[PDB]
RNA sequence: UGACGGAGCCAGCGAGUCUAACCUUGGCCGAGAGGUCUUGGUAAAAACUCCGUCGU
């Protein structure tokens, strides 16, 4: 937005890969219902 | 056949082993299915139907 | 001598200009063939265009759509145990000796 | 009764079963006319006999080739067998004898299979 | 490569060892290989994409080096590589 | 209206609403099941042709919400073309199939595949009875996706005359709306039946309870047979369940 | 030309395996192989001693 | 409506009502 | 020397009243044995030729 901030690419860009000689790096209801059942059919 | 055995390496021991159906067919314990476990081949002398029950006679 | 007539941005995701419009949409996760489809018909986007050329207030509705597809009507489908057996297997083994 | 002879053609498990009779050139395969025949790419290999011999002689029969057997190539070559088989048998039967060495020799003159079956009997070495 | 753990075999470090495989320690020297191998891809030709190199073993492999790699300037990791590289047939970025 | 009033069936349904929400083996029921216990056998074959209850007060489904799967007779080039075209009915189908294109591509454990994708499947009446054979015993066994039988255009059929061939997108969409919105069942010879009457998270108590008594009133009502007007002889009672959960009563005679 | 760097791992020996960056899951692929041995191992002996 | 070749059209063949045809 | 979809089309062997799942949710009848229904999960000719789409 403002030219400063593109100033700072362009210088960015400058600046801007091993080179030379370098090297590479190291390293409750329901319950009611289910005993209601349960008891009918044990009773019979 | 199915449900003679729980597991592949229970089937390893009998294998060999004389079984005989319901009917009178003699049969074979040939070898035992990879899956699903338990589970084994038998050849019988003549063709067996679904509803015979085979049978090994152990002691 | 005088007559007057590459990439973007949509639901977070690089957009080829190039590609047309519903399978270049196609690339953004969750989004099928027959989605994107649906979406720029929705958005009333002609499907013969590509990516490039839409303008913004095409884009805008492309994402109102994708954002809101239950407002607009979009179809809704659019949107240790080893051990133990080694273990046995050894209690197996031992015993069988 | 009409005038009429028969042949087979044969290629690995294709039979061609042709019916030659007196007629006006209405020539089928399988009911449907040769043009159709399929695949597209080697319609013309059924069409050498037809243009080898000439239009003319088959502009008199009719020709109803039914098959059964085979893949498409080997179909294709029982169709072709069946139909130069029909054609110098019609010719041999009704028509003079001249004629009929006429087409066989322009036949074993072009390829010799649209006579003889090619088969590719084993021969061990 | 031999194994010891599996490692290149050396004309000093592994002297003892090549004598019982019988090959001479002369013909023992993957440095060489490691020179050339510096020298070459660090040549312009290579920075300028018009140089490719392939290694013939003695013992007849045959190794295709792609431009882009940068071995190592050391000879200790060179070695390593190789050993990789011999074994798995392949290395990857 | 009796079944609606009485706070048995509130009451039983709260405690299943509550138990589905606390219990994990529950999190994947969502669908309210009633189970009917007519007093006599009904006496009618299971023919698995789904049998359309309609729910007049409240709408289950809505067709856009749901995968639907579209059965029809060979050759599908015409269905498909003008049910693709045509705006109302352009994406109202998930996938549309031939029969014989649907036998040659999925077989075996790719036919679970496609249970699990589509959550309704609907086929031209005319190739329903065949679907058994080609979907397999999974979509016929329990009632979620047993297959819809519907009709692809209003012609009738006369003897010894040719049906014309057409598709009517709007009538088709028509039965679907029906179908989703409304409820079905499948008669046996059997005492017992189950009707879908809810989705949990999206329908209210009363609009449960409210659909009960449609069931009820169309199954019972003499005046609809043969769609409706099965249960003759009255009902012993009614439960309510979910797929896994058990039988909550809610009326008893 | 671009250039990139060689991935390798030191003291490489072909025996030992692929160091795995997830530890449960190489401590479950030495369980899984050493129960595939050891039913391979029994199931062989179960059958000769049925011999 | 009936099919005589398939019966099983005239149960279970879904109820089609104004609501419905009228489009949303 | 791809994927998706649709369309066309071609074999030969094979015929024992014999050919073929598992685990669940509940209702009803039955002294019992069991019978029936209901219910969710898990497992289970091709090449070829033509046409249309994407694109390496």
């Amino acid at each position: 937005r403002t030219l400063r901030f593109y100033t700072s690419k362009i210088d960015q860009q400058e600046n801007k890969r091993f080179k030379g000689d370098d090297d590479i790096p190291y390293k409750d209801y329901y319950q009611q219902v289910q005993r209601g059942k349960q008891d009918k059919k044990i009773s019979r | 056949i199915k449900d003679m055995f729980s597991s592949a390496m229970e089937v390893a021991r009998f294998e060999g082993a004389q079984i005989k159906t319901v009917s009178g067919i003699r049969g074979e314990i040939k070898r035992a299915l990879s899956k699903p476990e338990g589970h084994y081949r038998a050849a019988f002398e003549d063709k067996i139907l679904m509803s015979d029950i085979v049978i090994l006679r152990s002691w | 001598s005088l007559v007057v007539q590459h990439i973007l941005r949509l639901l977070n995701t690089n957009v080829d200009g190039n590609i047309k419009i519903v399978y270049a949409l196609t690339t953004i996760k969750g989004v099928g063939r027959r989605y994107s489809n649906l979406v720029c018909k929705k958005a009333d986007v002609d499907l013969h265009k590509r990516a490039g050329e839409l303008t913004q207030e095409e884009l805008e509705r492309i994402v109102q759509i994708m954002q809101n597809p239950t407002h607009y009507k979009i179809p809704a489908w659019f949107l240790t145990l080893a051990n133990n057996v080694e273990s046995k297997l050894r209690d197996d083994l031992e015993r069988l000796k | 009764a009409v005038p009429s002879v028969q042949t087979f053609g044969k290629k690995k498990s294709a039979t061609a079963v042709a019916h030659v009779k007196a007629g006006k050139g209405l020539i089928k395969v399988n009911g449907s006319p040769i043009t159709l025949v399929e695949p597209e790419i080697l319609r013309f290999k059924v069409y050498e006999p037809l243009l080898l011999v000439g239009l003319d002689k088959f502009s008199n029969i009719d020709i109803r080739v039914r098959v059964t057997g085979g893949g498409h190539v080997s179909q294709v070559y029982a169709i072709r067998q069946a139909i130069a088989k029909g054609l110098v048998a019609y010719h041999q039967k009704y028509v003079d004898e001249q004629s009929k060495n006429e087409l066989k020799k322009a036949f074993t003159s072009y390829d010799r299979t649209l006579l003889i079956a090619d088969s590719r009997r084993p021969e061990p070495k | 490569t031999h194994k010891i753990k599996y490692v290149l075999l050396n004309c000093d470090d592994h002297q003892g060892l090549l004598k019982k495989m019988g090959r001479d320690i002369s013909e023992a020297r993957p440095d060489i290989t490691h020179q050339c191998l510096l020298t070459l891809l660090d040549s312009p030709i290579n920075k300028a994409g018009k140089l490719q190199v392939y290694i013939q073993t003695s013992r007849g492999i045959l190794i295709e080096v792609n431009p882009t790699v940068r071995i190592p300037r050391t000879f200790k990791r060179f070695s390593g590589l190789m050993v990789q590289l011999l074994h798995k047939l392949s290395i990857r970025s | 209206n009796d079944i609606i009033k009485s706070g048995l069936a509130e009451k039983a349904l709260k405690a299943l609403i509550l138990q589905c929400e606390e219990n994990p083996s529950l999190k994947n029921d969502k669908d309210i099941h009633i189970i009917i216990n007519t007093g006599k056998k009904m006496g009618i074959n299971r023919d698995n042709i789904p049998r359309i209850i309609p729910l007049t007060k409240y709408k289950l489904f809505k067709p856009r919400d749901l995968n639907i799967l579209l059965i029809t007779k060979d050759p599908s080039a015409l269905y498909r073309e003008t049910l693709t075209k045509d705006e109302h009915t352009s994406e109202l189908f998930k996938e549309i199939i031939s029969v014989k294109n649907l036998r040659r591509r999925f077989k075996g454990s790719k036919l679970t595949q496609l249970y699990k994708d589509f959550d309704l499947v609907v086929a031209d009446y005319r190739v329903h009875h065949l679907l058994p054979e080609v979907l397999g015993s999974r979509f016929y066994h329990g009632s979620k996706k047993l297959p819809y039988m519907i009709r692809m255009s209003k012609e009738v059929k006369l003897k010894r005359q040719q049906m014309v061939e057409k598709c009517d997108p709007i009538y088709v969409r028509a039965q679907l709306r029906s179908i989703c919105k409304n409820t079905s069942y499948i008669p046996n010879n059997d005492n017992c039946l189950s009707v879908r009457v809810g989705y949990i998270q999206k329908h209210s108590i009363p609009e449960i309870l409210q659909n009960i008594q449609d069931t009820i009133n169309f199954l019972t009502d003499k005046s609809k047979r043969p769609q409706g007007g099965v249960i003759k002889g009255g009902i012993i009672s009614i439960f309510v369940k979910t797929s896994n959960s058990t039988s909550l009563p809610i009326y008893q005679f | 030309i671009p250039t990139h760097a060689p991935k390798y791992e030191e003291n490489f020996n072909p025996d030992k395996k692929s160091y795995d960056p997830d530890r449960t899951r190489s401590e479950i692929n030495k369980m899984k192989a050493q129960l595939k041995k050891e039913r391979k191992f029994t199931m062989k002996e179960i059958r000769k001693d049925a011999k | 409506v009936k099919d005589h070749r398939y019966p099983g059209l005239t149960p279970g063949l879904a109820p089609v009502g104004l609501s419905d045809e009228e489009d949303s």
